[PDB]
């Protein structure tokens, strides 16, 4: 069934622009770094990135693949713009959250959870 | 109430208190109900 | 009517009271635990019956329109009293 | 008709008007009441917990309007600041102790603006 | 090679399954008779195909599919499981 | 006389009915269905890529100067294919009237912007955006508007939590606010209400 | 208020005198009063314009 | 006009967390009537509701703690096929329950009465 | 054929005899009610149901009136409504202002239907109506004065129940219902009551003022207390079980379901595990962590192996943990899982399915001819089978009769001594109850599994197979009817069966193990006395009765409440119960503690989350994932040549039950036993008053 499409009619054009979005990423952690006076590296924003853009990998969806390129735009002009702060940068690290136990003794162990 | 004084019960406060927040006399809360679940208390006599 | 359990902790009228080993106790420490003094069931134990020369009986509470919506009681049954359950209040017909 | 705080009325014998019936509960926007009961000794229908979280009531006395047996009442007294957090987390025995505490004014106060009613 | 059990899985209805279910209701009471000890559960699928599996010593199972059997190959099959090859 | 009992007003619903058949009339291509609500209110429902053109003669239009855009939401509906209703109210100054546009969109469908016929559209369609999740195509700054930075989900869809999935607290160790999983020390308890007696029979849906 | 206790509640010596109106008091202070399926729009002249509500 | 040949799939889009995509499964069924009333009125639509997860006492107050986002959260569908394709497009795992219709029952007053039958009731 | 009325001018065919109630409920309109109830017989004296047809002058009582061809119903017509607004209007003149005192309170139909179809102010301006109070027993609380005379109770108790010590005394606007005598009112099946009570005349008196029913939670789970596998709904509030229901299913349940089910609830409140123990130096239990108890349990497993191990499963374990706890001792080479209750093996055994199983599902019963009951007492085994051959008996004459004691069932049935001779002669073809079931069209035989737990219960079973037999050879060949039953009254019993576990504890008698696992084992079957000395026992469970005082380590589990499992009821059926609540304290689900001492002994199991056991269960017995799903495959004649060849001597023994009276009733499994509401009932019932 056709459907009317975001953007990027096929997958090769929602790829390019994952690339150039990459590269938008890629090109703005020295930024980030330096003026949210972050106490993290700049090669640790990098595999950031990398990690938040690998977790959608699995999409086969042009749609979706476009949706989530527009929200990784909105969430670059945040970080751009200085909108965000110190705050939820770090709050894409997790830094607080205990390390949550994944073996199924461990599992067992802790509580009733699945 | 000097000239028209309240009803009197039994159960009313005789002296009254102020804000007693900050001191010992500070209310503290609990949980008042009982506990709901009874576990097993095993034997106290040997076994085997 | 205020009770002290084993370790010196008032029991409040719900038989509320922590126990020797629960650590929970230590929020008293060095302030007070709230316990309300008036036990109700003692003091509508130490209320009398009231006794009325008719097989059903009417209970509002007292006040009228400050009280309790209005119920009946059925006072048939000479082994014990009919007790409006919104009050607490017994009534009893007449014996000897 | 001033609310103010919270407070566990009785009857004039002495009996707790509240029967249990969580009416309050059911209608309190905020969800501020927790209620438990169980029969009493003398079978009595009463609770056992009682909880009004005040720092999470927003003082709109629908509490008191779906109350049948005029058993929780919002008093008059609105100085009643705490210094820690939990003084505000108000159980069954400190509403009653509310209750003896303020009768007098929140029985005036009802008798006044209870033809309105 | 010690066998423990054997599980008979066959479908009530589906075509495939024919050959299994003639062998239980004419060839089942002769093998029960010669295996007295022997647990040979029958069971019920619904759409899969019917399934031979044979617990050995110490939770070893092999499946073997039956699919489209007759009496005869199920016998046979049956047959090589006990007596080992 | 029935003192508890609204008036009912033929006139502005007789009126209201021959609007809708003359904007219907009038725009065949868009137009799938017109309604008049007994308390005399007139909905229009549309193919959802007619948005700009019926906006644009519903205010242009000398018999039809909706001028202003009172409101602009969007309703979830998981039940259905296409989740989100989208609701335009406008209000005719010039005629003293309202009227209500309703079309429909799923996740993945862009619905056109009408920055471009109201220019209210502008918050209207973010506010759509941040609490739905709808996509409008030409808008000249589409972000969140009510949620925190990088919030993520849509809250207003119904299956989303209503407490949501993260909370806020101060953390000593870092010197800074964090994000970490919902907890609660209460939980919200859920009521059933509804009582297994049917109240109005005007509205009984056949047994199908 | 409108004189009817399936949206309104009863005074208050009526829910205690009149089963109906307990009953009817007790309904709308638990559950509510159902209202019938529709979507309005409806707006008034607040202080600071027009106030809506859908 | 574009032609996807996939299936439709929202969770990267949907913004819940993994644990509550993976290790969810939704229960799609009618309600049961509740037996304490006669009314069949909350039994004509379908419901989606999760599973139940851990529920504590607070320690302070005795109130029940939750850790569990989806407790509270149940959806109305008109339809199985719809309630299936929503928890399908969201990526919950999900249980279906048939809905069950009481079976129609042949009744009679007259057989109260009956001259030869057990059906005859020994009290009105 | 069908004839056509109209509602409200809407075209609908019916049947002939069909009433106005139930075309209206046919084109989807549920007509006011407080009398008439489905399953009960038509009273049509509380008058809420009255109705206008479009040319009679005069209403008509809608749950008693059959429609006319080409009759048109206006359910919604000013007459309807005005006649509804008197009704209402007269049962809330005589009614009592108890509604916030009520537990009925926000799941009333009196409210519900005063605010969809009364008025909502009152004219009554008279005194009202006080009755006395009755007490009919210690789970049934009776506030008489809100009975609105409906004799729902009534009817239920007579035709349902059997049991007619309800009705009517005194007459006019002093009618009142009771026994008129101080008489509890005792049996299996008095929640119904309960719950059939449209007021709060009638209430659950353990469930009194805990709750309301907008705060419940509802998990629709099944029922373990039984093999019946009734299907409840459990009502939780802030994580605690506060009430059982019935849940609708005309095939097990048909809305009803036993006291035990109903008000042993309570139980799991009360001597639960919730840590696991070890002992001490001086032999005493005491607390412990799971890592500790897991190694401890799995060096002794490491330590020993083959026919050393034994495992007894009780009655309230589920599928996932049989399965579970059978693939762990099949790591070791052991084999000596049983369960505690005895099913003949000589033959077919546990082979086929359609040997242990209750061929005649439960709703096949209303349509049998012939019934002979063999060794059992259905009225306590299983309520709910009980309760369908007494509907069956009412409706169609069902030919009832019992070889065996005498045991109160409440319909009449034809008494056939009390020895298993009657059983020979019966297959030989002396006695004239052979005839009988040869005559019939359609006969059914049920032996109890409780009467095979005798010395000779193979010979029984070989007796009962061979008078199918006869039936078969006699009657004809062809037709889908099955005539061999078993009816079993323990939950686990036929999962247990189906994925391969030996029935009896005989095995275990033979060889005595040196590790034992008691999976909820509580019945005292193998006791140290039996097991050699120093024996290992592990008693995984979630009460502690038997098995955790005789154990040396105990594990904590799952009860059915709270735990997400599988049960097979008597008739082959699966069903799965769902988490209501958690378990309490460190008790963990029953399956994930075989798994965990699987992995820290070192034989860790393939299975990691519930999908993946179920998947197990499958790949063992696929009706056990197969769930509403009661159709099987029928090998009785394999079965009858296998029981053939081999034969023993009856035991001139009288068939007694296990269960003669109800106090036998209520105290049968732990959580009974466990339960404070039971021992109530045990106490009422022998002590009466
Ligand atoms: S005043 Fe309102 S918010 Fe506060 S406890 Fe009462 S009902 Fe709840
Ligand atoms: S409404 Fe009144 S009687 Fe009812 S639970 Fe609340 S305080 Fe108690
Ligand atoms: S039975 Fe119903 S109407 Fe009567 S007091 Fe109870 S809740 Fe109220
Ligand atoms: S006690 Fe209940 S079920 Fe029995 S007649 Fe009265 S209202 Fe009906
Ligand atoms: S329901 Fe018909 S008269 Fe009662
Ligand atoms: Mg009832
Ligand atoms: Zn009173």
């Amino acid at each position: 069934t056709s459907v009317k499409p975001i953007f990027s009619r096929d997958m090769n054009e929602a790829k390019r622009r994952v690339r150039e979005l990459y590269r938008a990423w890629y090109r703005e952690v020295p930024n980030t770094v330096h003026l949210f006076q972050l106490d993290i590296s700049v090669k640790q924003g990098r595999d950031k990135v990398r990690e938040m853009f690998m977790k959608n990998a699995h999409v086969t969806d042009p749609r979706v693949v476009d949706l989530l390129v527009i929200k990784g735009k909105m969430e670059l002009e945040e970080t751009i713009n200085v909108w965000k702060q110190r705050t939820h940068i770090m709050r894409f690290f997790h830094e607080t959250e205990a390390p949550r136990p994944t073996d199924f003794l461990s599992k067992f162990y802790v509580g009733h959870d699945p | 109430p000097t000239t028209k004084p309240p009803t009197a019960r039994k159960y009313i406060w005789t002296n009254h208190k102020f804000n007693v927040s900050g001191t010992p006399q500070q209310y503290v809360p609990y949980s008042t109900t009982r506990k709901k679940i009874q576990e097993w208390v095993p034997p106290s006599t040997p076994y085997k | 009517g205020v009770r002290t359990s084993p370790t010196g902790e008032k029991v409040t009228h719900t038989g509320q009271a922590y126990d020797d080993g629960d650590y929970r106790r230590v929020r008293f420490s060095d302030r007070q635990k709230e316990v309300n003094e008036n036990f109700a069931i003692d003091l509508i134990a130490e209320q009398p019956v009231s006794e009325v020369g008719s097989r059903v009986i009417s209970c509002d509470g007292g006040g009228g329109a400050l009280g309790h919506p209005r119920v009946y009681i059925n006072l048939d049954k000479e082994t014990k009293t009919g007790t409006c359950g919104y009050c607490g209040l017994q009534f009893r017909q007449p014996h000897h | 008709r001033f609310r103010g705080e919270h407070a566990l009325r009785r009857y004039p014998s002495g009996e707790e008007r509240c029967i249990a019936c969580k009416l309050c509960e059911a209608v309190c926007p905020a969800q501020a009441i927790t209620i438990e009961a169980e029969p009493r000794a003398d079978g009595s229908r009463r609770t056992t917990r009682y909880d009004i979280d005040m720092t999470k009531c927003i003082y709109c006395g629908f509490c008191q309007e779906a109350c049948p047996v005029d058993a929780i009442v919002e008093g008059p007294n609105f100085e009643f600041s705490t210094e820690t957090h939990e003084e505000l987390l108000y159980n069954k025995e400190k509403l009653l102790n509310n209750g003896d505490k303020w009768e007098a004014e929140i029985a005036a106060n009802i008798q006044a603006d209870y033809l309105y009613r | 090679l010690g066998l423990r059990e054997i599980r008979i899985h066959l479908c009530q209805r589906s075509p495939g399954s024919q050959g299994v279910r003639d062998f239980i209701e004419k060839r089942y009471v002769e093998l029960k008779k010669a295996n007295p000890d022997l647990p040979i559960l029958i069971r019920e699928c619904s759409d899969v195909q019917p399934k031979l599996w044979a617990r050995y010593a110490f939770g070893q199972e092999k499946n073997v599919s039956l699919n489209n059997f007759s009496a005869d190959q199920v016998t046979r099959t049956l047959e090589n499981v006990l007596s080992g090859k | 006389t029935r003192p508890t009992i609204r008036p009912r007003n033929d006139v502005v619903h007789k009126q209201l009915s021959a609007f809708g058949q003359y904007v219907a009339e009038i725009l065949p291509k868009y137009v799938q269905q017109v309604q008049v609500s007994c308390f005399n209110e007139l909905e229009i429902f549309i193919h959802p890529d007619g948005v700009i053109p019926v906006l644009t003669f519903l205010r242009d239009h000398t018999n039809a100067q909706f001028k202003s855009l009172a409101d602009l939401t969007a309703v979830d509906v998981p039940t259905r294919q296409n989740r989100f209703e989208i609701v335009y109210n406008l209000l005719s100054l010039r005629f003293n009237s309202r009227i209500r546009v309703k079309t429909y969109t799923d996740e993945l469908t862009p619905i056109e912007s009408s920055v471009t016929v109201y220019k209210a559209a502008n918050w209207y369609e973010r506010e759509i955006w941040d609490m739905f999740g709808v996509f409008f195509a030409n808008h000249p700054d589409l972000r969140r508007i009510l949620t925190d930075y990088g919030f993520e989900g849509h809250p207003f869809r119904k299956d989303f939590p209503l407490s949501g999935y993260v909370e806020l607290r101060y953390d000593d160790e870092v010197k800074r606010v964090v994000a970490e999983p919902v907890e609660l020390a209460q939980e919200f308890r859920k009521f059933d209400l509804n009582s297994p007696w049917e109240a109005f029979p005007a509205y009984r849906q056949p047994p199908e | 208020k409108v004189d009817d206790a399936k949206v309104s509640p009863p005074k208050r010596a009526e829910m205690k005198t009149s089963m109906e109106s307990l009953i009817h008091h007790f309904k709308l202070y638990t559950e509510g009063y159902q209202v019938p399926p529709g979507a309005t729009y409806t707006a008034i002249e607040a202080p600071k314009g027009e106030f809506g509500v859908y | 006009l574009i032609a996807v040949d996939e299936k439709l799939d929202i969770t990267t889009l949907t913004g819940v967390p993994e644990e509550h995509i993976k290790t969810r499964k939704v229960r799609i069924f009618v309600p049961a009537r509740n037996n304490m009333q006669s009314g069949v009125n909350n039994t004509k639509k379908w419901k989606m509701e999760f599973d139940t997860r851990e529920r504590w006492e607070n320690p302070l107050m005795g109130w029940s703690s939750t850790a569990d986002p989806l407790s509270n959260l149940v959806l109305t569908f008109s339809t199985k096929e719809d309630a299936v394709a929503f928890a399908e497009k969201n990526g919950w795992s999900f249980d279906v329950e048939e809905r069950k219709v009481p079976k129609p029952k042949s009744k009679s007053y007259g057989a109260n009465f009956s001259w030869n039958k057990r059906t005859r009731v020994s009290t009105k | 054929n069908l004839i056509e009325v109209f509602v409200d001018g809407q075209s609908v065919m019916v049947e002939p005899g069909t009433t106005v109630l139930q075309a209206c409920e046919k084109v989807g309109m549920q007509i006011p009610r407080f009398c008439y109830h489905e399953r009960l017989s038509v009273a049509g004296n509380c008058r809420m149901c009255l109705v206008e047809i479009e040319k009679a002058p005069k209403v008509v009582a809608a749950c008693a009136m059959p429609v006319m061809k080409g009759w048109n119903i206006l359910t919604n017509s000013e007459k309807s409504k005005k006649a509804r607004e008197g009704v209402m209007e007269f049962l809330l003149a005589n009614h009592p202002l108890d509604c916030p005192i009520c537990d009925q309170g926000g799941e009333c139909d009196l409210q519900d239907q005063s605010m969809m179809f009364g008025s909502d102010r009152s004219r009554f301006l008279e005194g009202k109506r006080a009755v006395e109070d009755k007490n009919i027993g210690p789970l049934v609380k009776t506030i008489m004065t809100r009975c609105i005379q409906c004799t729902r109770c009534i009817r239920f108790a007579s035709e349902i129940a059997g049991v007619d010590d309800l009705g009517t005394t005194g007459r006019g606007n002093d009618m009142q219902v009771g026994t008129y005598i101080e008489k509890m009112f005792m049996s299996e099946l008095s929640g119904n009551i309960i719950d059939i009570c449209p007021v709060g005349a009638l209430t659950s008196k353990p469930y009194a003022f805990t709750a309301r029913p907008w705060e419940t939670r509802k998990t629709e789970s099944i029922d373990v207390m039984d093999a019946v596998g009734s299907n409840i709904v459990v009502s939780t509030r802030t994580g605690e079980v506060m009430r059982i229901l019935p849940r609708m299913h005309e095939d097990i349940n048909e809305e009803w379901i036993s006291d035990k089910t109903r008000f042993a609830y309570d139980g799991l409140k009360r001597q639960r595990l919730t840590q696991p123990m070890i002992r001490n130096e001086k032999g005493l239990l005491t607390y412990t962590t799971w890592e500790d108890a897991l190694s401890r349990v799995a060096g002794m497993l490491q330590s020993f192996q083959g026919n050393d191990v034994a495992a007894i499963a009780g009655g309230l374990v589920d599928a996932e943990a049989l399965v579970a706890l059978k693939d762990l001792l099949n790591r070791v080479d052991s084999d000596s899982l049983c369960t505690e209750e005895v099913f003949p093996t000589a033959g077919a055994g546990t082979d086929l399915r359609s040997n242990y199983l209750l061929n005649t599902t439960i709703a096949g019963v209303e349509e049998a001819d012939v019934i002979l009951l063999v060794g059992t007492n259905p009225r306590f085994e299983a309520p709910l089978f009980n309760a369908r051959i007494r509907k069956s008996w009412l409706h169609n004459d069902l030919k009832v009769a019992l070889i065996g004691s005498p045991v109160d069932l409440t319909y009449r049935y034809d008494h056939l001594g009390d020895s298993p001779k009657i059983l020979q002669d019966i297959a030989s073809g002396n006695h004239p109850f052979s005839q009988i079931l040869k005559e019939a069209k359609k006969p059914m035989v049920v032996l109890g599994s409780s009467a095979l737990q005798r010395s000779d219960g193979t010979a029984i079973l070989a007796a009962v197979s061979n008078i199918a037999q006869n039936i078969r050879l006699s009657s004809g060949v062809t037709g889908d009817w099955k005539v061999m039953n078993i009816l079993h009254r323990i939950a686990s019993q036929v999962a247990a069966l189906d994925l391969g576990y030996k029935p009896g504890v005989e095995a275990i008698r033979k060889n005595p193990p040196k590790v034992l696992f008691l999976l909820g084992a509580d019945g005292g079957c193998i006791t140290r006395q039996d097991l050699p000395k120093d024996c290992f026992i592990i008693y995984q469970g979630h009460h502690g009765d038997v098995g955790a005082p005789m154990a040396d380590v105990i594990l904590p589990g799952a009860a059915y409440t709270e735990k997400s499992a599988t049960y097979v009821n008597t008739e082959g059926r699966a069903q799965q119960t769902k988490v209501a609540v958690t378990p309490p304290g460190l008790a963990r689900e029953d399956w994930k503690i075989i798994r965990a001492l699987s992995e820290i002994a070192g034989m860790t199991l393939p299975y990691d989350t519930l999908d993946q056991v179920r998947s197990r269960l499958e790949e063992v017995s696929p009706n056990l994932v197969r769930y509403d799903d009661v159709e099987g495959a029928n090998y009785f004649q394999q079965a009858n040549e296998l029981s053939k060849l081999v034969n023993q001597q009856l035991l001139a023994d009288p068939l007694v039950p296990p269960q003669l009276t109800i106090k036998d009733f209520y105290m049968t499994d732990s959580i009974s036993r466990a339960s404070q509401t039971m021992a109530k009932c045990v106490k009422a019932v022998t002590e009466g008053i």
